[PDB]
């Protein structure tokens, strides 16, 4: 159940499969830096409130740590450490010159005001200014954090360091040194993963019977992108049930201005089949509605030749093993959702250079990077006769382990 | 702990006084012990200057004894108690004592009977 | 410099009045209180070379504890008030101290240093107090040996030797089986020993603990026609033989045919079985409340028979024994190391003396019997006086006195003038040999003629005690463990 | 288990007595900078072991944090935080321009070796180098630390910073910038406190009867100082017992026969146990030995007019209450044992100046500082009918609270 313990376990099995001693696991299981700070913030009522903040750095052997910051009241040291490890895994998978980093603050932005949030971000930056920077630790946004907060953090760090430091933090607006493609990063990444998986298999993108459990934001975006060439069969889990069931029919482009807040696309009173439809003889599957939708009971029921994960923990180990035995391709979420990290890396590169690219350049570089990562993972998985998830984990930890061994820490 | 240390030091001082050595500094270098049952080869190798009239066991035998004691102690998978000693008392199944109960009672009976068998 | 043996006098624990003790078939003694136990343990001197631990036969009589009990050690622990440690040290040697604390005659008490010119220390009572306190505090629980190697020993007989061997092998890690003919396991303890001296509740609790351990007793099996030695050996590696010694010698004299004569063993077994089943209401035993009882052949069996008759309220009960009465003090040729041979006045006799007012007497001596009555039930018993004299080369011999003819009424007669070896040649399925009804075996290295078969207990020792049986069982357990595996700690 | 809670409680009580609001307690209850690091160390056998290190900084408003490093296997975050707060209290009591700091490493120096210890010290310094320095955090030695370890840390920091930094760490040897009086500091402070207490109570030091429980370095130096001042030492104790002589104990001969560990008792001579040594007739009592020695049973039997807690926590709450009822002047450890901290501060000052003082200068400066602190605490405890312990806690927290308020953190 413990997220940290689960992460340590997956790291352990990946290292064991790669054939590394136990000291490598002992080093990589726990981050080498965990800073806990107390931030005094003056609220709009004249009172002073003490906020708790955490910053975890996992490994700097490969390069400066890269990590997001989340403003949530349920953050914890264990969660921050686990997320730092996961970020390190993603960076290793994409072959970035980054390490694992993460940050968090115990707060409720829904209750906090604009000025209060600005003061809190500035105080957090002031507190952690000693162990962060463009060469040590690069923050980024996460849940309940956005470009305004990133800009405030950038301003505070620039004031501290007496010069502009755009590359210290990513996720900034364009005027302050932002990068294009930030919004569509994850959806684009899943699209490239799907295309490369289809190319590796014998499936083409013309028919492309696609089942999606999304239809919300990312699901709608990927469905729209697929609609140009492929087709649709059924859409599930639209926050109300199986409201969409074309069953062999396509959907007109309806991405102009529509949201699930009021109805889904046309009307909420349309015919509804049931909550879970699944099944059907499709060739592409995109499950992203909730955590752990696929279980042992329904593992054999699905009839999709390719499955691409777009959410966090949509499948279990038993389901992954069943799909691998059935020879159904399964793209891990850790690889599918790396577009945001890749775009943040591009923004960091642009800040370092002083030259800012265009949307086309960002798209082509993202395509190259994700295609290379997918090919490496697929080849290694075939060579080792293992599953894609384990292959991705081993690819992620290999860079960190080799860097540590080369530098002599183990 | 303090009482044990003081008593042990006093006993060592008495042991030195037995030979007349008044200083631990001198007693440390001096070898005031005589071996009984140690081979002269082992003595010369490691206890040079010590006396062993009859020689005796060898390093292999010493190692065998130590290994035997260690092995039985570490296995010892029956009891959670220490075996009774037999150094200054007689216990059934323990170390042999010349004045065992059998000998004592036999001698007393013989002397009281004026009997020979 | 303890001076307890000088400044403290021996005492006894609470004992029910003999007059009222015949109304109930319960314990005739109680354990020492805490203060009394401490005072009595203070008497022990922490004996140098304790003679209360030799455990060997001297002049044909056992002296000391055959199981090598740490008597001074738990005496000192009791004096200091440490009860858990005393119980642990006691269990280091004796696995059934509850039986010995109230059954053993305590030859250790007789063969102790303080026994010279002063009473000995109540070793048996102290042991009973220790075990009773441990049981009441619930410190005795199954050990549950985690190490269990597939091996079977299939002990035969539920006597104390069998229980001890089963416990030792189970602790070693061998799954054994104990076969018993009678419904209730315990050997002599369950049936032969009276409930008065040893209530069967503690015995049943001990078997329950052994079963929880994993001995897996099986009852109602003569292991003769029921189960054969061939299949026994085929299905088991070792089999052991804890058959005990129940064969009883008889008198080949005329007059011992009239109905009304039954074995003491059978009488006691029937009485205890009826008491356990339906409180002597099924009438499946022998009752002589209105019938005279003559028991010939003294000893533990005779005392038990007399006590049973007294509780049954027999009108007259008498005890016959050829050997002369013991003196009140040690003789010149009997000093402390030897087992004392003085007057005892144990249970079953003080009760008779206290109750019988018309005939406040007991212990008829220098006469067993001669030719008895006939023509149906018993009517009278004939007795003649006998004297021990020196003849030929100063050897004791029995001479009868013609002028001492006398007769007594006897409607019921019991014979307890000795015992024979195990039940042979009835159990001739095995190839084990014998010389005097005792299966051929030697103390230590109990291997018999047949490989995988080991003699044990009274079957090879003749007539012995519970402590002797326990010691023998422990040794055979060690030997069989060594034979099966090669090494055996105990 | 409850050390941090107890420290929080005393801080709360002191702040309540001083009249500060609850935000001050909220700020001062926990440190605002806690760093947890993992140190890989290569051992003699060739293997690699990962040690866990903690560094806590309670406050920095007054000035750079001052703390100690201990090499123990039972160190914990709670213990480190509590000891950092205690160090802040000591610095405030002595009126130093310092904050509170505390370092710790989970290790067993008994099993560790010389080279392994050097490597571990260097690794710890490297891990915490980002938040420490002569201007940020000044470490010192604690349990299982000494001048050699301090020198290793200093060499590490200089090797990192490209120039020598003697002021980064205190407790160094004389050749590396150490200060005189580093060994007799605690004893001299205890002597100063004893003299001031005797002056306040009207007891003349000349001929005053002193009992010292503990004859380590502190006990020996304290006995020598009393003998020089003219007071008669009627009782001392060591690991094997104690001695009693109302007319004097020949401290010169006792020191001459004193060994490295401080044993002075004879072999075949009966000694006096500590329980009845504490009950001897004397004017001054000084426990500089194991803790939890004064309780309800012996509080009434104690015949000393002044009791000075040279060691750490040798008295309980019930004992303090009984002594206050009996009108016995108690000098807390937090004040008495501040000589080491004061001498470390003098060493820091000498490193900053480049000029190193002498024994006489150190003596006089320590005398003035300790006398001022003792007088302030005594006047506070006389103005407010409270105990010297509470007065010392209030004096310690006052400076930190005022500095935080002035700087605007609350
Ligand atoms: C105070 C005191 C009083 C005593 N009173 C008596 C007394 O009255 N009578 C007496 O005889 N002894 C008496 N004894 C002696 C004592 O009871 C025995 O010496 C001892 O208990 C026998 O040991 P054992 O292990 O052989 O037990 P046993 O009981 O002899 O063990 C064998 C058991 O298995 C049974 N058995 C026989 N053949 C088989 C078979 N083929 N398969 C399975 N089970 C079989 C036997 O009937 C017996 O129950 C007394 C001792 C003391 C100290
Ligand atoms: S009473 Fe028995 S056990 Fe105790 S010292 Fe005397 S002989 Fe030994
Ligand atoms: S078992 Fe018998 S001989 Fe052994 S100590 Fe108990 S009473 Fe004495």
């Amino acid at each position: 159940l413990d997220v940290l313990k689960s992460t340590q376990t997956v790291i352990h099995k990946a290292l064991e499969k790669l054939g590394y001693p136990e000291e490598v696991y002992e080093l990589l299981k726990e981050p080498m830096r965990l800073l806990t700070v107390k931030i005094p913030v003056r609220m709009d009522d004249g009172s002073v409130k003490i906020f708790t903040g955490y910053r975890a750095q996992h490994n700097d052997s490969v390069g400066p740590t890269k990590g997001g910051i989340r403003f949530h009241p349920n953050v914890t040291e264990k969660e921050v450490k686990a997320l730092s490890i996961w970020m390190s895994l993603k960076c290793g998978i994409i072959d970035l010159p980054y390490g694992g980093g993460k940050g968090g603050i115990v707060c409720d932005p829904r209750d906090m005001s604009f000025r209060e949030l600005e003061r809190l971000s500035r105080g957090y930056v002031r507190a952690i200014s000693q162990i962060v920077g463009p060469t040590k630790d690069v923050p980024a946004p996460d849940v309940f954090t956005n470009s305004q907060i990133m800009a405030w953090m950038m301003d505070e760090y620039s004031r501290i360091d007496e010069f502009n430091s755009p590359g210290f933090i990513t996720g900034k607006p364009l005027v302050l040194g932002g990068s294009h493609g930030r919004e569509s990063a994850t959806a684009k990444g899943v699209t490239i993963c799907i295309k490369e998986a289809a190319k590796k298999r014998g499936i083409d993108i013309k028919g492309a019977r696609v089942v999606v459990q999304g239809f919300g934001n990312a699901g709608s975006y990927l469905a729209k992108f697929m609609h140009d060439a492929g087709a649709k069969v059924v859409g599930i889990s639209d926050a109300y049930g199986g409201l969409y069931d074309p069953e062999g029919l396509d959907i007109d482009y309806l991405l102009d201005r529509r949201d699930s807040f009021g109805t889904v696309t046309k009307l909420f009173n349309d015919t509804i089949t049931n909550q879970e439809l699944l099944e059907l003889d499709c060739d592409i599957l995109v499950p992203a509605a909730i955590e752990n939708q696929i279980t042992e009971e329904n593992a054999h029921n699905i009839r999709a030749k390719i499955v691409v994960e777009a959410a966090n923990g949509p499948t279990t180990l038993e389901g992954t093993k069943i799909l691998s035995d059935r020879d159904i391709l399964l793209v891990p979420d850790v690889l599918a959702s790396a577009g945001g990290v890749t775009v943040s890396y591009f923004e960091w590169v642009q800040n370092n250079q002083g030259f800012y690219w265009s949307e086309e350049e960002v798209e082509e570089k993202l395509e190259k990077m994700m295609v290379k990562s997918f090919n490496n993972i697929y080849e290694m998985a075939n060579n080792r006769r293992i599953d894609m998830r384990l292959a991705a984990y081993m690819v992620g930890v290999r860079k960190m382990a080799e860097a540590s061994r080369f530098r002599g820490w183990i | 702990v303090s009482k044990y240390g003081k008593s042990i030091t006093e006993g060592v001082v008495k042991v030195m006084s037995k030979m007349g050595i008044s200083t631990v500094q001198s007693y440390r270098g001096a070898q005031i012990f005589e071996a009984v049952g140690i081979s002269r080869d082992v003595i010369d190798r490691y206890f040079s200057g010590t006396a062993s009239q009859l020689g005796g066991i060898d390093l292999q035998t010493i190692a065998e004894e130590a290994q035997r004691r260690h092995r039985e102690a570490y296995q010892d998978d029956y009891s959670k108690t220490l075996e009774p000693g037999s150094d200054f008392q007689w216990r059934n199944g323990g170390e042999h004592h010349a004045f065992n109960p059998k000998t004592i009672h036999t001698l007393q009976w013989a002397c009281r009977r004026n009997d020979y068998n | 410099k303890p001076t307890g043996f000088m400044e403290i006098k021996r005492e006894k624990p609470a004992e029910r009045d003999p007059l009222t003790r015949l109304k109930d078939w319960k314990e005739y003694s109680a354990p020492f209180s805490e203060e009394a136990s401490k005072r009595q343990g203070a008497r022990c001197m922490d004996c140098g070379t304790p003679f209360c631990q030799i455990g060997a036969d001297i002049n044909g009589f056992t002296s000391g504890c055959p199981i090598y009990n740490l008597i001074p050690e738990w005496n000192g622990l009791v004096y200091r008030g440490r009860w858990k440690e005393a119980l642990e040290r006691l269990l280091k040697t004796n696995n059934f101290p509850e039986f010995t604390g109230r059954v053993c005659p305590a030859p250790c008490e007789g063969s102790c240093t303080l026994a010279i010119s002063d009473p000995a220390v109540s070793i048996k009572n102290i042991e009973r107090t220790i075990i009773d306190k441990g049981f009441e505090n619930g410190w005795i629980q199954p050990r549950i040996p985690k190490k269990r190697t597939g091996k079977k020993v299939a002990i035969v007989g539920s006597g104390p030797a069998g229980l001890a061997s089963a416990d030792q092998l189970n602790q070693a890690g061998h799954s054994v089986t104990v076969f018993e003919r009678a419904d209730r396991a315990g050997g002599l303890l369950t049936y032969g020993i009276p409930n008065m001296k040893l209530e069967k509740g503690i015995v049943e609790r001990r078997i329950k603990l052994l079963t929880q351990e994993g001995i897996d007793f099986v009852t109602n099996t003569e292991i003769g026609v029921d189960i054969t030695a061939d299949e026994l050996k085929e299905q088991f590696d070792a089999v052991i033989l804890c058959t005990g010694a129940q064969k009883q010698r008889d008198l080949l004299i005329e007059g011992r045919d009239s109905k009304g004569v039954h074995y003491a063993m059978d009488y006691l077994t029937l009485a205890t079985k009826s008491y356990l089943d339906s409180n002597f209401k099924d009438k499946q035993f022998i009752d002589a409340k209105g019938k005279d009882v003559i028991v010939i052949g003294g000893g533990d069996t005779g005392a038990d028979c007399v006590a049973t008759a007294l509780r049954q309220k027999a009108k007259s009960v008498h005890q016959f024994g050829k050997h002369p009465k013991l003196p009140p003090a040690r003789t010149n040729d009997n000093m402390w190391p030897e087992q004392p041979h003085v007057f005892t006045l144990e249970y079953a006799y003080e009760e008779a003396e206290a109750k019988f007012g018309r005939d406040p007497r007991e212990y008829s001596i220098q006469t067993t019997k001669m030719v008895a009555d006939k023509n149906g039930k018993l009517k009278e018993l004939h007795t003649i006086q006998m004297e021990k004299v020196k003849n030929e080369h100063g050897k004791y011999e029995f001479r009868e006195l013609p002028g001492t003819e006398k007769v007594w009424p006897a409607q019921l007669v019991f014979i307890a003038i000795g015992f024979e070896g195990t039940e042979q040649p009835l159990l001739k399925q095995f190839g084990v040999n014998s010389v005097n009804n005792k299966i051929s075996a030697a103390y230590g290295d109990y291997q018999t003629n047949i490989d995988g078969v080991f003699a044990a207990g009274d079957a090879r020792r003749g007539q012995s005690l519970i402590v002797w049986a326990i010691n023998e069982g422990r040794e055979v357990a060690r030997e069989v463990d060594r034979y099966l595996m090669g090494s055996s700690v105990l």
